[PDB]
């Protein structure tokens, strides 16, 4: 027997053993999240190491295959995801040292508490209190102190740990036949072994830079519009041709500008489209929301949920008797078991979030006929992209009035459309420059293009040019601004939030053509579109068994990432911003500083 | 069961395909490599039988289904087996068809 | 008609004409060997040039095929063995000059006679007298003089001829689209035209060097053991940490160490297992040996011999009335004619040799359904490998007592097993370092890595490091040590004796697993094993129609040459040598010299 027959035999046993053990770990994790008790914690711990030790012992036995004689693309892709050694290549001392740094970074970030000089017993942690001031407080000196004091207590403590975090991750990736740890994150989009659809890791850096060239004209007019409106709210602190401070973006890190809608609203006389009061009048609940959402997915051409979905999943919090996580999370236990954990309330935000969690389940059920090693999306951005196009298609005014939320005696106007597009731009396109500079900065840190004594200098230099945010006060080299983010300190990839944003509009632009749309992109509805759902289901069914380049061609039809559909979505908003951003100089000067 | 019904086993690896209406209960270690492994479990030495572990929370495609096969054949026999024929009353003082 | 149809038509006529003419040459050669008469010599001469001229005229007509349009692997391999021009590429002057050098080297080596200063009329030739002193004489100065005087009279005369032999063979191979004449010998193992089983000529050099790395630990303990035992037989001449002289190896060239068993015997109190006296008591003869040997081959699953075998072949010398060659040679005349010429006596050595000649006939009868151009083994080592595994399987104590040679009241002990494994190591593994350095040295001569003025320096330098044999006296550059060997002066490949040795244990290790063996490798017997013979017959039937890499996988299951089964055979001997080679320093120092 050849080496190919031994590989298929090893995978057949591994798939049977993995689905049995992964279901036990998922079921134990489900009981922990649905009921926080010491009995459920122990069930998650022992099942956790059981699945962890099983994946390690099977990966070690998989290393006995050279992988060069096998020609089957299906068998090769499964072994690549299994034969990956990971952090086990380094010695014993480097393994425990790297794990120790990852543990202390999460504890310092979570248990971080900054004291205030106003009162010795008035200290607040990160999530409560601190985020409320950075979002609702309008005082300049108040949010300025809270912005600097957080990085002064967290950045100075994580800086000695971050210097050792980079050198350990670099030596680990280079031992795995890579260039640096930044290339390891970009290895997910790597496609090899099939001619005509390959995609090198180095091409991803060129793809992000080329697509970002077209986002700048849309962002420059958006940044100039927000700057012009913040002059009345924060006078004598913003320059007409200068950049914007970092403590005036609405958040501690300035990732999302959703908190700036109350200050930079174009037309504040008319309220936004909200169906919160329309649901309480019709006596709706969490069960009605998922039933109305299920009717939307089956109209496009997707099958119905399993019987265990409406029976085992808990869609309503029973109160303060069985503690559960209030965060919406899609649970795929496996073997036909699909559950959703979410404390769905009577709110429009929960309505759009319900379609987001339900859209992920439709994705998981599509590739259910695939092996365990291929039971995943095309990449780290393909999963969240399908879940967000369902919420945008449901947030359209035409879909809300068709199901009974909006009254039929209500016609949309131009003012409501501008407020809708501008509000979405503060969270969709407003986070692209922040995501762009954060990834490109770290990619140069792991590679070595930025010396250790120039981390803070290059960080603010890119912030001034790319995002256009000036530092409020001078920061010494001992500080560490990137470590203040949750995704950076906990070793989480942040480029997935950029590719998913671009892939979101590629799918929306591909479905509007099949649905025979006749208006703007933000008014499209994929409801009652059988041809659009069938074309989309052909890509979701493949999952990870096919490269993302081939899967993207099934729906969008393009072999490479494209940012053009992103500009077409905000095209009416772009023409409106250019008409209003004519009284002042468009752009920002990096040489200006408030200090 | 809630804890997993691992009483049902199935053969996953075998040297060749089974003939029609063939029953094999052999539990010999399947030789997937080059050496017969001398009858031990290890690398390229896998056990043929695998368990199911049915659970009530599984999907429709994974729930257990009791399947029964009714094999029928005619070998020019007197056909001893036969279903129910009929059941009627007895007519009296009238010419009928019996 | 395409070029492929013309090639098949040419092969059909060639195979018909070749088998007819090759049978006449084989029959004429058989009459010459079975009866040395002037009538049989003439029958071999005219039939010799008839077959030689036929092969030349058919090869010239075969050159009209480009060989690049043909896609059939069967037709391509036959033409490659026929379209080979050979020495005919060079001009007329270089052809006769090269043949003249090959003729005078055989005459000088055969008729070489060294005179002695003890008596002017006491000169002896190579085979008689000289080999007796190098084997049985224990005097130091006696065998030292005979070792140096031979190379002084033969090496000095063949050195001017060997310098011209290299340059002529290099220019001949380079004209045939090769690198050097050393690459021409390695072209037999070349496999091309089929993906997944190719084998380049350069990979053979890397294969021999990689497999030799594991033979050194077994040889270092073997060389140290022989050195420790020769200190008592040759005192005041061997260093405890130095190398061994070349005139103390038991032979003129030190190829085999069989003559060292009488001096380096582990346990000389108990004699070796010999069945010579057991055959004369049961009134056995040459006919009984071949009948008992035939029962062994048919028990494994091989067919019985043809009727013409027991009738035409002469298995017993009729006396001094019809002169015949006493050397055992397997004769394959073709067209179902298989004969064996051997003067089989009542001796255990003739019993094991009978299975060697009979094993080759079973090989020839396997690929009898193949064309004439493919009527051969996989390579130059596959033929002798099958013939030797039959002798080792027959030399086992269990097989001897089952046929009636050994008495049932005799149980083997540990002392008899150590003497058996050590005696085989003096001729099987003891010749591997000598074969390794001899081939690697010549490969660098034809290629040009060794200059002409450094032939003797590099020869002894490799002998000190690889084999561990120090030169007894300094030799000038005018000498020529490699030319003293029969296989080197007569233009014979010597690498075939290394690959066959490794392939011998690969087949033995592949048949013991099918025979359900439960002990050491040297106690295995392929007798009464139907599954072992059927698996072996599937490889012998292919012959030369399939690459040696694919044929090796049918029995052994490995695509590349492996030396691991060689170490497992001498594994009990390895542990015994390491336990005894602890009173002195293991290894040898190349810096030490007896002069
Ligand atoms: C590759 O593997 C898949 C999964 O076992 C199988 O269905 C397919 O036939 C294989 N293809 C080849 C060419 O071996
Ligand atoms: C739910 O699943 C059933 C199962 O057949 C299907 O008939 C139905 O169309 C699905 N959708 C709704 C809204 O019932
Ligand atoms: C889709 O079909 C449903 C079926 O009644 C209908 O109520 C709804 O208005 C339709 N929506 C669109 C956008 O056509
Ligand atoms: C290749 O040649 C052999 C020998 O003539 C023949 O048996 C075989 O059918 C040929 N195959 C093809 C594909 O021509
Ligand atoms: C096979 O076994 C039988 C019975 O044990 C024995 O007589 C015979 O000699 C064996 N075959 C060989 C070739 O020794
Ligand atoms: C010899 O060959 C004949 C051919 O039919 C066969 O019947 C017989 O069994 C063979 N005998 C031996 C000892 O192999
Ligand atoms: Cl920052
Ligand atoms: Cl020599
Ligand atoms: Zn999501
Ligand atoms: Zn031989």
């Amino acid at each position: 027997s050849t080496i190919e027959e031994q590989a298929k035999t090893f995978l057949d046993k591994f798939n049977h053993e993995a689905e049995d053990l992964f279901y036990q770990s998922s079921l134990a994790s489900w009981n922990y999240n649905t009921n926080i008790t010491e009995e459920n914690v122990q069930n998650m711990n022992n099942a956790g190491d059981k699945w962890s030790a099983f994946l390690k012992e099977q990966s070690t036995l998989a290393q006995m295959y050279p992988l060069q004689e096998i020609q089957n693309l299906t068998v090769k892709l499964q072994l690549q995801a299994l034969q990956q050694n990971g952090s086990s290549v380094l010695s014993e001392d480097k393994s425990k040292r790297l794990n120790t740094i990852l543990n202390t970074m999460s504890t310092i970030y979570s248990t971080g508490k900054v004291c205030n000089p106003d009162n010795p017993q008035e200290c607040l942690l990160l999530e409560p209190g601190l985020n409320e001031i950075m979002a609702n407080s309008l005082d300049y000196n108040e949010r300025l102190w809270a912005w600097e004091s957080w990085r002064s207590e967290v950045g100075k403590q994580l800086r000695p740990l971050y210097e050792e975090y980079v050198v350990l991750k670099n030596e680990m990736a280079r031992a795995n036949h890579y260039e640096d740890y930044g290339d390891y994150w970009r290895g997910d989009y790597e496609v090899n072994g099939v001619d005509g659809y390959d995609y090198s890791r180095g091409q991803l850096i060129e793809d992000v830079e080329h697509t970002f060239e077209e986002i700048k004209p849309l962002y420059e007019h958006l940044h100039a519009y927000v700057r012009a409106k913040l002059m009345n709210a924060y006078p004598s602190y913003i320059s007409p041709i200068g950049c914007l401070p970092a403590h005036l973006l609405g958040d501690m890190w300035g990732r999302f500008w959703t908190n700036l809608y109350s200050l930079t609203v174009p037309f504040g006389q008319k309220p936004n489209i909200d169906v919160t009061d329309a649901m309480v009048d019709q006596a709706w609940d969490a069960q009605r929301i998922f039933k109305e959402a299920e009717k939307f997915f089956v109209s496009v051409g997707l099958p119905n949920m399993t019987q265990g979905f409406w029976e085992n999943s808990m869609l309503t919090d029973p109160g303060n008797v069985q503690k559960a996580v209030c965060h919406p999370t899609a649970w795929d236990l496996g073997k036909g078991d699909f559950r959703i954990l979410m404390c769905t309330k009577v709110t429009m935000d929960d309505f759009l979030t319900a379609h987001h969690e339900m859209g992920h389940i439709q994705y998981d059920m599509a590739y259910a006929a695939q092996p365990f090693l291929l039971r995943n999306g095309a990449n780290e951005g393909f999963h969240e992209a399908v879940g967000e196009i369902m919420s945008l298609s449901a947030a359209t005014p035409k879909h809300l009035k068709s199901i009974g939320l909006l009254s039929p005696d209500f016609q949309e106007d131009n003012e409501t459309e501008i407020n809708f597009l501008l509000k979405q731009a503060l969270t969709i396109v407003g986070t692209l420059p922040f995501t762009y500079m954060l990834e490109k900065w770290r990619w140069m840190v792991f590679k070595g293009e930025i010396p250790k004594d120039q981390w803070m200098k290059k960080w603010w230099e890119m912030k001034r040019e790319i995002v256009g945010v000036v530092e409020p006060v001078p920061h010494d080299e001992t500080y560490c601004d990137p470590a203040s983010l949750f995704h950076v300190s906990n070793d989480y990839s942040f480029i997935r939030y950029y590719t998913r944003t671009l892939y979101q509009f590629q799918f929306q632009e591909a479905l509007c053509q099949a649905a025979k749309h006749e208006g703007p992109l933000h008014k499209c509805d994929i409801s009652n579109s059988t041809e659009a759902g069938q074309k989309l289901f052909n890509m979701l069914r493949l999952g990870k068994s096919e490269p993302w380049t081939l899967a993207l061609e099934n729906v969008v039809g393009a072999k490479n990432m494209n940012v053009r559909p992103l500009l077409n979505y905000f095209e009416p908003l772009f023409t409106w911003l250019k008409d209003q951003n004519k009284n002042s100089f468009v752009g920002w000067s990096t040489d200006w500083s408030p200090y | 069961k809630v804890g997993g019904n691992y009483n049902y086993l199935y053969r996953l690896f075998r040297k060749s395909n089974l003939k029609p209406f063939e029953r094999d209960i052999s539990t010999e270690i399947y030789q997937a490599g080059n050496k017969p492994c001398n009858g031990v479990a290890g690398f390229n030495c896998y056990f043929p039988l695998r368990s199911y572990g049915f659970r009530p929370t599984y999907g429709v495609g994974h729930q257990p289904y009791r399947v029964v096969v009714l094999s029928f054949e005619l070998l020019h026999a007197p056909a001893t087996v036969c279903g129910p024929k009929k059941s009627t009353n007895l007519v009296k003082n009238k010419c009928v068809n019996f």
